[PDB]
RNA sequence: GUAGCGAAAUUCCUUGUCGGGUAAGUUCCGACCUGCACGAAUGGAGUAACGAUUUCCCUACUGUCUCCACCAUGAACUCGGUGAAAUUGCAUUACGAGUAAAGAUGCUCGUUACGCGCAGCAGGACGGAAAGACCCCGGGACCUUUACUAUAGUUUGGUAUU
RNA sequence: CAAGGGUUCCAGGGUCAAGUUUGUCUGCCCUGGGUGAGUCGGGUCCUAAGGCGAGGCCGACAGGCGUAGUCGAUGGGUAACCAGUUGAUAUUCUGGUACCGGCUUGUCACCGCAAGCUGCGGAGGGACGCAGUGAGGUAGCUCAUCCCCGGUGAUGGUUGUCCGGGGCUAAGUGUGUGGACUGUCUGGUAGGUAAAUCCGCUGGGCGUGAAGGUUGAGGCAUGAUGGGGAGCCCAUGGUUGUGGGUGAGUGAGUGAUCCUGUACUGUCGAGAAAAGCUUCGUGAGCGAGGUGGCGGGUCCGCCCGUACCCUAAACCGACACUGGUGGAUAGGUAGAGUAUACCGAGGCGAUCGAGUGAAUCGUGGUGAAGGAACUCGGCAAAAUGCCCCCGUAACUUUGGGAUAAGGGGGACCUGAGCUGUCGUGCACCCGUGCGGUGUGGUGGCGGUGAGGGGCGCAGAGUCCAGGGGGAAACGACUGUUUACCAAAAACACAGGUCCGUGCGAAGUCGUAAGACGAUGUAUACGGACUGACUCCUGCCCGGUGCUGGAA
RNA sequence: GUCCGAACCCACUUCAGUUGAAAAUGGAGGGGAUGAGUUGUGGAUAGGGGUGAAAGGCCAAUCAAACACCGUGAUAGCUGG
């Protein structure tokens, strides 16, 4: 059937992209937390 | 007028439609249109603040001159009478005798070719716009300004009518279509005559679809909701509200006008009653 | 408690009573009113048309049935290849009448039974799957209100702005 | 093709793993290779929804909103086609022939408070719904005694039209047939943010009763002496390609979902924006007496994508999963059809098999007599089914009910006449040299056919394809709903009533500013209940609520 | 918001499946099919909140208050060890 994940690169980049995260202070703190943890992927 | 539909199909059975006899032109003036995207009843916060709004046929806004006093003394010919989807009245397209074209609410009785004018020395004819000090007492006007220079705000819908009853001092007393008696500044402008298309209220839409493309979404009455959704919600089987009638937000029925504002200019309340 | 309607999606008694339909009708349709406990915009009574709605009947039609038979196929079955699953205290795991935590393969007294497989059927192992969803007790959640205590909001007056 | 995937694509080597079996094979592994654009799809251009937002306003802080702006396609704008080639790429490379923008150059013509260029805006334009019919075309398709290239048949016949195949070419340019568009010459001018000679609004003169002009469905010409297109050659090389051998390009029927066409007609629910573009000036600067125009020549033309899968074994579903996935093309015969049956272009034989008349389960098939006796219940199945013609009840809101019900005919052979269209041809208007027009043609093709006839159990012979009637309850109706046990009598609904709201509306979101309501104004808006329509809607204000009043 | 009927959308009945081909489907029928239709792309509304032709429905395969992390080794007169 139609499943939950329907990919769209533009929507993904607008939602979880680096600039989207940098727009708000919550996203900036998320990037900081991922940097502290050591993720190689800071954002989508 | 109104044209009654024949009962060929259900939903067309009791319905009716205006015959559009007064329209002289089936297209609008291109230079007086702006885009009017739909809101769906949503706020600038993106939430529904006015319910029951959405969908409907696409519409283009017609720029209506509700001031009329920046063309004082310039006669205009009523070039056309045409349809405005944004209102229950018709719109008269006016060709001023200087090249400027404009739109007004079409007064009842005016048609293609008649000459309208604005100003204190304007003649008292339907469609002419004058200050209230110059409009004679006992006259039926429309498109009345609350504050001088603010533009038309009262008596604008189809068939609307305002009665000028007195001009004592620096205030003119007007009976609004609600029947309320109100005082306004004599310098406030008004257009002679009443609004046309007065018979549109008798239109039977006869069809859920016609309001659906008029832009009205279905209305779910609160008594068939759940208690979390509406104070009238709940109950086993069909019930009443289980309480006195209230709004979906728990506000009891009652007068809601702010008792302390411009009440010093209201002579008597509308007196709907029964 | 009016018009209207009434054993009704409402009638407990109840398969009320009478009438129609059937060879036979607790359902049905028309009546009666004795309305346990109808009723007029939480609308009353009707209503052509509409309905994958509910109910009754007639006709046509048939394997629905009397009453099943036969045919072909995908599994099943045999051979070669590949190869799981839930479950699992144990094992060389009968029946009868008993007995016992009151329903026994396992205890008593008897009876029967050579060892091991294959295809099958589901009576039992209180079979498997889900720390019963009913009940009660403890806790929680959400909902309600003329429960308590508060509060946003709305409103009153004072005072500052004055 | 898009989305998504990301090297799966190609060649060679490999068979541990993966593949529901095997495997020499692979979408697997290993190595190397493969994607070429001024025109295609995006960016360099434009805006929609929406996002962000200099200042700004609002908010203890954090922040909210928003102006000027600036982004943002799913839309607007925008110049190229055919053929050929590779193991893998092709509106990209190559061939042929075009187009667009620059730079530069040759030549001709022209300007000069007064060139031009660039900014800046004005106006025009871009620019818009839904539904329907018809007309003129073309694509396509069919047929052919016509033109080509073959064939003469394993078994009776098969050298005449008997059989098979083919009967082709683009963008661009020119032409201007249908069709469409369009009076002309001057004057004035409260408007178009600064202006306008470009617009708008108005005054006159003349004016066919259309005549020119402008335009451009197709056709023709050109592009094209080219390209493409079968079987004959010493030969090739023997699952091969080379050089010659390419032959034809006819006519009719039928006919679009395409073109004219945003046409035309109908219609209420009244159907984006902005830029490019044309023109107008000048609220800006540049700029010399140098530019700007029309034909001709040279060079310059950027970035990203381009392989491959893609109604799927490569995407979304943990799988190489009977599921889901937007768009384009979509031939023949029977048919109303994009249904269905069998076929075409093309692609597949499906990723464990071999057997064997067990019971049994699934999936189909048939059935004597009976025909709902089954069962909670006609559940399932059967019957009915198509077209044409005849005919059709209670009731009704006059529309319906209705395909009511209930009947007849259908295919095959032959076939008189009637028609669609074309036709060499007759005469004729000819504006002929018109790409024409009306009479008019033995005929070809197609459609339709009264009548007559044949055969069978059966002629809508297969697939496909309503059972019908009577009555009651509920809801008027079409719709909507518990994704994953309830589709209903529930919700909605059109209609109705009451209450609120005089506009900074009430109401709602928010701390606020603001916003929706609404660029609406009481014939409106918000809330409540009721729920088409018909006839109606009684009595009670004590209680509670609401409204008003204030001793 | 006509009728019959494909695509398309739906999900009424039945059978099968129910360690499925499939964490909701398949076969046979069935409803809508010019409309309150359906669908693509992008966008908006966010957790006591959204949205809801209203079923407490839906909000990333279990919603009478999502998910993740944190307070946190919550607490449990209860069950187990
Ligand atoms: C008519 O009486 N019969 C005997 C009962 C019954 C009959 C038919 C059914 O189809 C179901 C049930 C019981 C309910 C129980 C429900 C319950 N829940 C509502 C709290 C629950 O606890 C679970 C669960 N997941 O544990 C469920 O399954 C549940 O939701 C569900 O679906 C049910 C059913 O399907
Ligand atoms: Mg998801
Ligand atoms: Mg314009
Ligand atoms: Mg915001
Ligand atoms: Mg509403
Ligand atoms: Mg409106
Ligand atoms: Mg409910
Ligand atoms: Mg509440
Ligand atoms: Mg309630
Ligand atoms: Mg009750
Ligand atoms: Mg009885
Ligand atoms: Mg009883
Ligand atoms: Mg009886
Ligand atoms: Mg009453
Ligand atoms: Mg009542
Ligand atoms: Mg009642
Ligand atoms: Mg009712
Ligand atoms: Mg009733
Ligand atoms: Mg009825
Ligand atoms: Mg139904
Ligand atoms: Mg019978
Ligand atoms: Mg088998
Ligand atoms: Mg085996
Ligand atoms: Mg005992
Ligand atoms: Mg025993
Ligand atoms: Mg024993
Ligand atoms: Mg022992
Ligand atoms: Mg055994
Ligand atoms: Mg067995
Ligand atoms: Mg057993
Ligand atoms: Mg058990
Ligand atoms: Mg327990
Ligand atoms: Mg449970
Ligand atoms: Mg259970
Ligand atoms: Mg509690
Ligand atoms: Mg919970
Ligand atoms: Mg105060
Ligand atoms: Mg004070
Ligand atoms: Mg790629
Ligand atoms: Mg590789
Ligand atoms: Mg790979
Ligand atoms: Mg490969
Ligand atoms: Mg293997
Ligand atoms: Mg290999
Ligand atoms: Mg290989
Ligand atoms: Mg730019
Ligand atoms: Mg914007
Ligand atoms: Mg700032
Ligand atoms: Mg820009
Ligand atoms: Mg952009
Ligand atoms: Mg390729
Ligand atoms: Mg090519
Ligand atoms: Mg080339
Ligand atoms: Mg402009
Ligand atoms: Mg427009
Ligand atoms: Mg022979
Ligand atoms: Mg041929
Ligand atoms: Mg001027
Ligand atoms: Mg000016
Ligand atoms: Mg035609
Ligand atoms: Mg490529
Ligand atoms: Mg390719
Ligand atoms: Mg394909
Ligand atoms: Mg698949
Ligand atoms: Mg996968
Ligand atoms: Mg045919
Ligand atoms: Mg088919
Ligand atoms: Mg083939
Ligand atoms: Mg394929
Ligand atoms: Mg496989
Ligand atoms: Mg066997
Ligand atoms: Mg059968
Ligand atoms: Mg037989
Ligand atoms: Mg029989
Ligand atoms: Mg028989
Ligand atoms: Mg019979
Ligand atoms: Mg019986
Ligand atoms: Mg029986
Ligand atoms: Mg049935
Ligand atoms: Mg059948
Ligand atoms: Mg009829
Ligand atoms: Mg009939
Ligand atoms: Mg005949
Ligand atoms: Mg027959
Ligand atoms: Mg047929
Ligand atoms: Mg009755
Ligand atoms: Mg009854
Ligand atoms: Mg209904
Ligand atoms: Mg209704
Ligand atoms: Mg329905
Ligand atoms: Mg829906
Ligand atoms: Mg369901
Ligand atoms: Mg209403
Ligand atoms: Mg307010
Ligand atoms: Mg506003
Ligand atoms: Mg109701
Ligand atoms: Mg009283
Ligand atoms: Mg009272
Ligand atoms: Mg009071
Ligand atoms: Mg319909
Ligand atoms: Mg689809
Ligand atoms: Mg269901
Ligand atoms: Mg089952
Ligand atoms: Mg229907
Ligand atoms: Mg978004
Ligand atoms: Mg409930
Ligand atoms: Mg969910
Ligand atoms: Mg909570
Ligand atoms: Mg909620
Ligand atoms: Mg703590
Ligand atoms: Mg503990
Ligand atoms: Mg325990």
């Amino acid at each position: 059937m139609k499943r939950t994940f329907q990919p769209s690169n533009r929507r993904r980049a607008r939602n979880h992209g680096f600039r989207s995260r940098m727009s708000t202070r919550a996203g900036r703190s998320i990037l900081a937390a991922r940097r502290r943890k050591g993720r190689v992927n800071l954002s989508a | 007028g109104i044209r009654k539909y024949k009962p060929t199909t259900p939903g067309r059975r009791g319905s009716s439609v205006s015959d559009f006899v007064e329209l002289t032109r089936s297209t609008p003036e291109k230079s007086l249109l702006v885009a009017k995207p739909k809101t769906g009843g949503r706020n600038n916060t993106g939430r529904i603040t006015t319910r029951h709004i959405g969908g409907g046929h696409k519409q283009a806004y017609r720029i209506i001159d509700f001031k009329r006093y920046d063309k004082d003394g310039v006669p205009a010919k009523v070039a056309h009478i045409e349809y405005d989807p944004n209102r229950t009245a018709r719109i008269a397209l006016l060709h001023y005798a200087d090249g400027e074209k404009r739109y007004i609410i079409a007064p009842d009785g005016v048609g293609q070719g008649t000459v309208v004018v604005s100003g204190p020395e304007a003649d008292i004819k339907p469609g002419n716009n004058l200050p209230l000090r110059n409009i004679p007492v006992g006259t039926t006007v429309h498109a009345v300004e609350l504050r001088p220079g603010g533009g038309a705000k009262m008596g604008r819908s189809a068939g609307a009518s305002v009665q000028l009853v007195a001009r004592e001092g620096k205030y003119a007393t007007v009976r609004l279509p609600s029947g309320e008696m109100r005082m306004v500044d004599i310098r406030c402008r008004a257009t002679i005559g009443e609004v046309g298309n007065a018979e549109q209220i008798n239109i039977n839409w006869g069809k859920a679809g016609r309001n659906r493309w008029k832009g009205i979404r279905p209305t779910v009455r609160g008594v068939v909701m759940n208690p979390i959704d509406h104070p009238h919600g709940g109950g086993e089987g069909r019930t009443s509200g289980g309480r006195h009638p209230v709004s979906p937000w728990g506000k009891p029925e009652g007068r809601t006008r702010n008792k302390k504002k411009a009440s010093s200019r209201l002579i008597v309340r509308r007196r709907k009653s029964g």
